[PDB]
RNA sequence: GAAACUGCGAAUGGCUCAUUAAAUCAGUUAUCGUUUAUUUGAUAGUUCCUUUACUACAUGGAUAUCUGUGGUAAUUCUAGAG
RNA sequence: UUCAUAAUAACUUUUCGAAUCGCAUGGCCUUGUGCUGGCGAUGGUUCAUUCAAAUUUCUGCCCUAUCAACUUUCGAUGGUAGGAUAGUGGCCUACCAUGGUUUCAACGGGUAACGGGGAAUAAGGGUUCGAUUCCGGAGAGGGAGCCUGAGAAACGGCUACCA
């Protein structure tokens, strides 16, 4: 089934389709938050290792963390929980949700790559996705720079330039605190 | 869901009132605290108009006051020995208001020792002159000395742990204590 | 209803706002403020209706927003502000100053009153209490809480707030033979002198009032507002001074004073 | 100035008369028997705890919006990553 | 009034006591980013006031006796203590007392009964109507249960059963 792999440090990710019944066999009976070696999921995944963080059932129901069940169940979710977003304040809703144990009923497996392996993936182990925007709070910028705090962080704010086609203009965030 | 409205009760005459309206929210009643002893565990409850209330189930220590010389000290509740409403709470060690409990009684003891120094159960010149000015006026009655020798004081709680969350009360003393010993001797 | 009510249908508005029973389904509900809504007067009513300076709701909103209304020396930019009895409304445009006092028909009449006296205001003492740290304080009918009052100021008494600093300037002690105003019931707008104040142990004090025309009535003490000493009112009484001419006397006034 | 977070209202208004015969309601009282966002008027030095070593010229981490990957036939369904 | 308030002893899984925004940015010269400094906007503890909300006293309701006794083991009336309540209160629990209403119609039954301000009718007395333009109450298919908030047992809010 579909596997959504995500490398955090490169900040990249991809979707991979697998049809063989045996590469996914190791994913069976493995709950969210566990680690599975990359040798047993693909001969191109040598050295790799997969943290399992959520997924989607064949009916589209996501798997909630800490359900420890290989089936679906109806749960009364509220604010703070996953698999639900409340519209009104304190609006509890009873919704279906897949259990945290991975079984054959799954359709997408959300997987983090943790350890860099031997054979490199196309654009995940190689390419890096830049951060879309930098820090905003003053001390956050200082920490992101290691700026020896008493150094007038005023100027060191990043400044993104965009060209309208006729005018090049700068846009930089306002520093809070 | 526990209502406290008067509608469900019969009329003074005795007629069975028909249901006028489904019970409201400003008439609600919540579960009893039925507090216990040990491992302090107070749960906040958000009541009408904010105004946090504190359920004080499983409370071990609290403030207790002595009326004669009027001094308050934090001390441990050690079991309940009498309850004027239901002895079942006594058997289950459920602590509610007006219950009668025993006190570790040490803090009162060395407060007395550092305050009068009469060596119950059987220095700087300033302290000596204070004691001389006191002139052995600490003639507190005999029964409290008896349980001081025993080591456990007899206190009656006065705070409501169900609402306040605290565990405050006052020692039985004077004729008060007398009365309850009679009742306790009825238990004995 | 489950919670506060925020709409005032037109017929349910007090008959002293005395609006038009047609031309509208609702009436301006006064927002929470210094006066009871039954006794108060929204600024929109005072401007659109009493003064006709505006024409409708938008005009009153524009008037209040640009900070030309000053209720007791403060702006009060909300349309339904409850400008109640004895409040002062200042318009720097037209440099005009009004004080709300009932005309003897019993209505909030438009009383153009001078700038010099517009500096201060009168108030009735509704409570005298001791707040935290043993600090005496006095609560007037506006809800103004004046701290550190004169030690012999008592309840039902009257005070003269300077309305600039908001402190106590002078006060009048309630007792017999004293000029007085009425603020409720059939005797709205009536002005007289206290002849007797029967106690009635257990509640609901009553006072007897005799006016200049030598007519006599009786009114509740909650309903009473001492206004000064006889012959020397502490404010400028409205036209007619609240004598409550009889209907036949009013007809004779219409017939006699008549020029067209 | 979209979106989203935050705040506030959504308990007002509108409709109907099914239930209800000391029930509702009306007039008249009481709350020295209580909660009260808001509006209005006032309202606080002590947060030091042994004060002869602290950020007060400003303390920390997430988090939506967004960038991208999806799932379900579909619902104001939303899981993973930054 | 055990009130307002004050004071002593203590207590707290220690609430608040501005690390927030806009405009104008003046004065002092200790002439530096130095010292101060106005008008507001949001907050914020407490006490008042207002919008209120809950209860609450007396009196008042249509027909029916082919409804004369009704209520209490399951609260019926009261006592005490506790629990819960925002708060009084059999509102609930524990233990006691056996009490409360009734021929001045209680209790039960009926209402093609929501109550009222009012409408028709009109010598006077009255008779009938009042679902509906205002005030109250109740309800969102029938039932229960609840989160958020100051305020809901909310339903153009959720949970479950029944249809
Ligand atoms: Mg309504
Ligand atoms: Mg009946
Ligand atoms: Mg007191
Ligand atoms: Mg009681
Ligand atoms: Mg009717
Ligand atoms: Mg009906
Ligand atoms: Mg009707
Ligand atoms: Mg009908
Ligand atoms: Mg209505
Ligand atoms: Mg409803
Ligand atoms: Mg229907
Ligand atoms: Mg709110
Ligand atoms: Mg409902
Ligand atoms: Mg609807
Ligand atoms: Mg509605
Ligand atoms: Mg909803």
């Amino acid at each position: 089934m579909k596997l959504n792999i995500s490398y955090p440090i490169n900040g990249t990710q991809k979707c991979i389709e697998i049809d063989d019944e045996h590469r996914v066999r190791v994913f069976y009976d493995k709950r969210i938050g566990q680690e599975v070696d990359g040798e047993s999921v693909g001969d191109e995944f040598k050295g790799y290792v997969f943290k399992i963080a959520g997924g989607n059932d064949k009916q589209g129901f996501p798997m909630k963390q800490g359900v420890l069940l290989p089936t679906r169940v109806k749960l009364l979710l509220a604010k703070g929980h996953s698999c639900y977003r409340p519209r009104r304040n304190g609006e509890r809703k009873r919704k279906s949700v897949r259990g945290a144990i991975v079984g054959p009923d799954l359709a997408v497996l959300a997987l983090i790559i943790t350890k860099k392996g031997e054979q490199e993936i196309e654009g995940i182990t190689n390419d890096t996705v830049p951060k879309r925007l930098g820090p905003k709070r003053a001390n956050n910028i200082r920490k992101f720079f290691g700026l020896t705090k008493e150094d007038d962080v005023r100027d060191y704010v990043i400044r993104r330039e965009v060209t309208k086609g006729d005018k090049s203009y700068t846009k930089a965030p306002k520093i809070q605190r | 869901g526990i209502s406290r409205d008067s509608r469900h009760k019969r009329a003074a005459t005795g007629a069975k009132r028909a249901q006028f309206r489904k019970k409201r929210k400003f008439e609600l009643g919540r579960q009893a605290a039925n507090t216990k002893i040990g491992t302090k565990r107070i749960h906040p409850v958000r009541t009408r108009g904010g105004n946090q209330k504190f359920r004080a189930l499983r409370i071990e220590t609290g403030n207790f006051s002595w009326a004669s010389e009027g001094v308050a000290r934090k001390t441990r509740i050690t079991g309940v020995v009498y309850h004027p409403s239901n002895n079942e709470l006594v058997r289950t060690n459920t602590l509610t208001k007006a219950a009668i409990v025993q006190i570790d009684a040490t803090p009162f003891r060395q407060w007395y020792e550092s305050h009068y120094g009469q060596s119950l159960g059987k220095t700087s010149k300033n302290t000596e002159r204070k004691w001389a000015a006191r002139a052995a006026e600490a003639k507190i009655e005999h029964a409290v000395d008896s349980q001081f020798g025993a080591g456990r004081l007899y206190a009656a709680i006065s705070s409501r742990p169900g609402q306040s969350g605290r565990c405050d009360g006052y020692i039985l003393e004077g004729e008060e204590l007398a009365f309850y010993l009679r009742r306790l001797t009825a238990k004995k | 209803a489950r919670g506060p009510k925020k709409h005032l249908k037109r017929l349910a508005a007090p008959h002293h706002w005395m609006l038009d029973k047609l031309s509208g389904c609702y009436a301006p509900r006064p927002s929470a403020g210094p006066h009871k809504l039954r006794e108060s007067l929204p600024l929109i009513v005072f401007l659109r209706n009493r003064l006709k300076y505006a024409l409708n709701g938008r005009e009153v909103k524009a008037i209040l927003m640009q900070r030309h209304v000053k209720v007791d020396g403060k702006v009060r930019t909300d349309t339904t502000f409850p400008a109640g009895f004895m409040d002062v409304i200042t318009l720097e445009a037209t440099n005009e100053n009004f004080r709300l006092v009932y005309d003897v028909k019993g209505r909030f009449a438009v009383h153009r009153i001078t700038d010099e006296e517009a500096s201060y205001k009168l108030a009735k003492v509704k409570k005298v209490q001791l707040g935290k740290k043993g600090i005496p304080y006095v609560v007037t009918h506006d809800g103004r809480t004046i701290r550190y009052p004169d030690p012999n100021i008592k309840v039902n008494d009257t005070v003269k707030v300077d309305l600039a600093t908001g402190t106590i300037t002078d006060f009048i002690k309630f007792d017999t033979g004293k000029l007085v105003y009425v603020t409720g019931g059939r005797n709205l707008g009536r002005v007289g002198t206290i002849v007797h104040r029967e106690r009635h142990e257990g509640g609901f004090d009553l006072v007897h009032i005799k006016d200049s025309l030598e007519n006599t009535f009786v009114t509740r003490l909650n309903n009473v507002f001492v206004i000064g000493e006889p012959g020397r009112p502490w404010i400028s009484l409205p036209k007619g001074k609240g004598i409550k001419l009889t209907i036949s006397e009013e007809r004779d006034r219409r017939r006699a004073q008549h020029g067209l």
